[PDB]
RNA sequence: GGCAGCCAACGUGUUGGCUGGGUAGGGGAGCGUCCUGCAUCCGGUGAAGCCGCCGAGUGAUCGAGUGGUGGAGGGUGUGG
RNA sequence: AAGUCCAAGAGUGCGGCAGUGAGACGGCGGGGGAUAAGCUCCGUGCGUCGAGAGGGAAACAGCCCAGAUCGCCGGCUAAG
RNA sequence: GGUGAAAAGUACCCCGGGAGGGGAGUGAAAGAGUACCUGAAACCGUGCGCUUACAAUCCGUCAGAGCCCUCGACGUGUCGUGGGGUGAUGGCGUGCCUUUUGAAGAAUGAGCCUGCGAGUCAGGGACAUGUCGCGAGGUUAACCCGGGUGGGGUAGCCGC
């Protein structure tokens, strides 16, 4: 019978990670990577396997391309006509988190289990956080060469 | 000769019922709705006991190649030397390992690497 | 002390004193048996070289002869009034292994 | 095990769930509450069933000698029994049925010390 | 020694009759008339 | 690893080569129920029906396999 | 003239049995149509679905790869 | 249509106005009390174990932690060629029959259960297919005599 993860023997730990100058896609997807822990050899899809990442400088994200005047973000509030309209400029320039979270969560399964991943991400738009209690591990996403 | 029936029916509508034991609703209470979804059950039974050897080998060489990027490889170069090594181990035992001996990874990731090549862009 | 053990086509992972669950091979129960490496590990060291591996050999005591459990097939195909039915037990044997 | 006594009045005319609604507010309190509570519920379910707590509460104190005070209604319930059925004439002539209902009562009582 | 219990036909004398339109294990749903006619119905004049 | 059909060699059924998705439809081999024949047998020391557990058959299933209700009839075999 | 020649279960005749005579899609050569239809009518030792299970194109019979005797928590692959 | 072996059909006491019930007794049994043998399924609950109130679902299957119960070896719980009930969580997942080229179809039928319900039947009728006896012969109907299926019956029949 091959391995399955028991109720205690799941383990977790805490990454920060600085978004300074960091294309938001290579970030994003690593951080969805390290969410799902697919990482550990330990990796089991029916339980949540990943560790806990603080990401920070949510308003340095980099972004290729005029997409930061021809990209839109866009959601529906739940009445006929009620579509709305805005841009990744003044997403950041209002609520500078949201753009890392909708990637991230973009990117999670979007299942029961997938928003259950979600609720571990921790995203802030400042150099500094209120979690240093738990000595996270800064993180540098690296290339394997072969 | 007349054969008025009571059991003939009873026997084989109670085997339908005690097989579909388990379910919510009418469905474990009600015959004709017992064997329609019965044989929607066992026929997802006949087709996922396929599809359990494919979900196994997804998981296993997923556990394979996170113990590779562990050891600094790849799923592919890893595999590559190994066909090239000539070791015949198949995915449930590295993935057993990977579990189990990171020794044994090590020891296995150094051979990889020994037997690829000097280039891999050869045209060889 | 655990090993990888080839047997009628397949691999397993067994240790010293375990009875593993594999393919029925043509055998009179409480005889012994002997098989191939794939590998062995022992602590510290393990042995990955075909060479070694075809040195090495693992014995291991037949118990019992043994049939899984029943497993119906069912062939269903909606609006076409095809309908078929097959049970099906496979014989399975469990041996113990004794020296690697 | 502790010592129980039981006593039912089955054909009764009122509605299984009508009675049940009443008999889901006495379950495992005492016998005096369940008086109380029983008295002061306007329904006329309220009727029959404190009928047979005090039917029960009798047979308890008389047939086995236990003490009154002790006893507590360890498990109440109320099942469908045999529907009497009618007809009743509706509009354009054509005819619908009256399912006259009737339910089964059921109180054990247990005596449990302090 | 031959009883009456020792009696048997003969190879192949017995042949099973068919039971038609007896379950879609065997025969079912249009009792070797296949689908709509009047074939299926009833029958055709053999002239 | 196993079942099944066709075929070749030899034998008083093993080996070897292939095939096995299928509606209408054709062919072959079977399960179960009721009622009769007989050789016989079970059963108030509990039959049939009723409700489970454990097993076994490639299937319709089977268990002279047993537990709780029941108190009066049934079964193997070969046949029809 | 050769090749499967332990069989494609190949051909032809006769005998017993019923189904069908409402097709659809796609690639080819075409008519009508406006080179319009998921249109209609043909031809196809064309293929597929009908009468087909699986993977791929998000879903999707007909397109692409490929033929489900049963089982395995085994390996190599086609399309992608 | 069925209580029982027979009415031996529940004296008496108690709750309740009665209906209804509990004991005590009858009886082998009252899980046989006249609404009466056996009493299933649809049906309506109670009590116990588990799950569920961030959760998008032809409701199941394949994995699968946890909780509860059980069986052996080993001590306070741990494994073992373990079963059981539940199943949080991930993969896949568009009921059945018809009629259709084509259906999950928003095409038809089914509220559910218990029974009832469909290739049957007669003829010296005819053909072909297995089986049985005789053989250049194969054979009978109606009918007569045996509480009995047996014996007789050459009128005809089919190829030579
Ligand atoms: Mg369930
Ligand atoms: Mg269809
Ligand atoms: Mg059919
Ligand atoms: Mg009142
Ligand atoms: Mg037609
Ligand atoms: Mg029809
Ligand atoms: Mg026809
Ligand atoms: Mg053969
Ligand atoms: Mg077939
Ligand atoms: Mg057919
Ligand atoms: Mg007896
Ligand atoms: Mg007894
Ligand atoms: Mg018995
Ligand atoms: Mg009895
Ligand atoms: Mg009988
Ligand atoms: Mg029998
Ligand atoms: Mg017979
Ligand atoms: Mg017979
Ligand atoms: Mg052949
Ligand atoms: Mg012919
Ligand atoms: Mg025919
Ligand atoms: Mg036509
Ligand atoms: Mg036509
Ligand atoms: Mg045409
Ligand atoms: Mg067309
Ligand atoms: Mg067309
Ligand atoms: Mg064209
Ligand atoms: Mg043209
Ligand atoms: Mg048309
Ligand atoms: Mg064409
Ligand atoms: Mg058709
Ligand atoms: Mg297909
Ligand atoms: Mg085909
Ligand atoms: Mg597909
Ligand atoms: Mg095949
Ligand atoms: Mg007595
Ligand atoms: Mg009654
Ligand atoms: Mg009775
Ligand atoms: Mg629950
Ligand atoms: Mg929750
Ligand atoms: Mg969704
Ligand atoms: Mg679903
Ligand atoms: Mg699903
Ligand atoms: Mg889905
Ligand atoms: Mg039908
Ligand atoms: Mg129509
Ligand atoms: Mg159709
Ligand atoms: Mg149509
Ligand atoms: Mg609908
Ligand atoms: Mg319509
Ligand atoms: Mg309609
Ligand atoms: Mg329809
Ligand atoms: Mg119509
Ligand atoms: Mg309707
Ligand atoms: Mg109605
Ligand atoms: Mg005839
Ligand atoms: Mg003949
Ligand atoms: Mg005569």
């Amino acid at each position: 019978p091959t391995y399955t993860p028991k109720a205690g023997d799941t383990t977790r730990s805490w990454y920060v990670i600085d978004a300074s100058d960091v294309v938001l896609g290579r970030l994003a997807s690593a951080a969805a990577t390290l969410l799902r822990g697919k990482h550990k050899p330990t990796f089991t899809p029916n339980v949540d396997g990943g560790d806990f990442v603080i990401v920070i400088n949510a308003d340095k994200i980099a972004v290729s391309g005029d997409k930061l005047t021809k990209k839109f973000a866009y959601r529906h509030s739940g009445y006929p006509g009620g579509l709305r309209k805005r841009t990744i400029g003044e997403l950041l320039e209002k609520h500078p988190t949201r753009v890392v979270e909708n990637a991230i969560i973009g990117m999670l399964p979007h299942n029961k289990l997938g928003r259950q991943i979600q609720k571990k991400l921790k995203v802030y738009a400042g150099p500094d956080h209120p979690h240093a209690a738990q000595q996270p591990i800064p993180f540098e996403i690296k290339q394997v060469a072969q | 000769a007349r054969v008025k029936r009571a059991l003939n029916a009873q026997k084989k509508r109670r085997t339908v019922l005690k097989a579909s034991k388990g379910y919510r609703g009418q469905r474990s209470r009600l015959y004709r709705k017992a064997k329609e979804q019965q044989l929607h059950s066992l026929t997802y039974a006949y087709r996922d006991r396929r599809a359990r050897k494919g979900e196994f080998r997804k998981l296993w060489i997923s556990r394979i190649n996170a113990a590779a990027r562990a050891n600094d490889i790849t799923y592919n170069r890893l595999i590559q030397g190994l066909k090239a090594a000539g070791v015949e181990v198949d995915r449930k035992n590295l993935a057993e390992l990977a579990v189990s001996d990171p020794a044994a990874f090590t020891a296995l990731v150094d051979v990889a690497r020994a037997a690829l090549p000097e280039d891999v862009n050869a045209p060889s | 002390t655990y090993a990888i053990v080839k047997t009628g086509g397949k691999q397993y992972k067994v240790a010293a004193g375990d009875v593993v669950k594999v393919e029925k091979l043509d055998s009179e129960p409480g005889a012994s048996v002997s098989l191939p490496v794939a590998l062995v590990v022992d602590g510290a060291n393990v042995t990955s070289k075909a060479d070694d591996l075809a040195k090495v050999a693992v014995t291991a005591e037949v118990l019992e002869h043994t049939k899984g459990p029943k497993i119906r097939i069912h062939k269903f195909k909606n609006k076409t009034g095809y309908h078929k039915r097959q049970g099906h037990r496979q014989q399975l044997t469990v041996l113990k292994v004794t020296g690697i | 095990e502790f010592p129980s006594a039981t006593a039912k009045a089955r054909y009764v005319r009122v509605s299984a769930t009508k009675a049940r609604r009443v008999i889901d507010l006495v379950r495992g309190k005492s016998v005096e509450e369940a008086l109380d509570i029983l008295r002061w519920a306007p329904q006329a379910a309220s009727e029959p069933v404190a009928k047979v707590i005090a039917s029960a509460a009798a047979n308890a104190q008389n047939n086995e000698g236990l003490d009154p005070s002790t006893l507590v209604v360890a498990t109440v319930y109320a099942d469908e029994g045999p529907t009497a059925k009618r007809i009743r004439p509706r509009a354009q002539g054509r005819a619908f049925r009256i399912r006259k209902r009737t339910s089964h009562i059921t109180v054990i009582v247990e005596s449990r010390p302090p | 020694v031959i009883k009456l219990h020792d009696l048997k036909p003969a190879p192949g004398e017995k042949k099973a009759k068919t039971r038609v339109g007896r379950g879609e294990g065997s025969k079912g749903k249009t009792a070797g008339r296949g689908t709509k006619g009047t074939k299926a119905r009833k029958n055709v004049p053999v002239m």
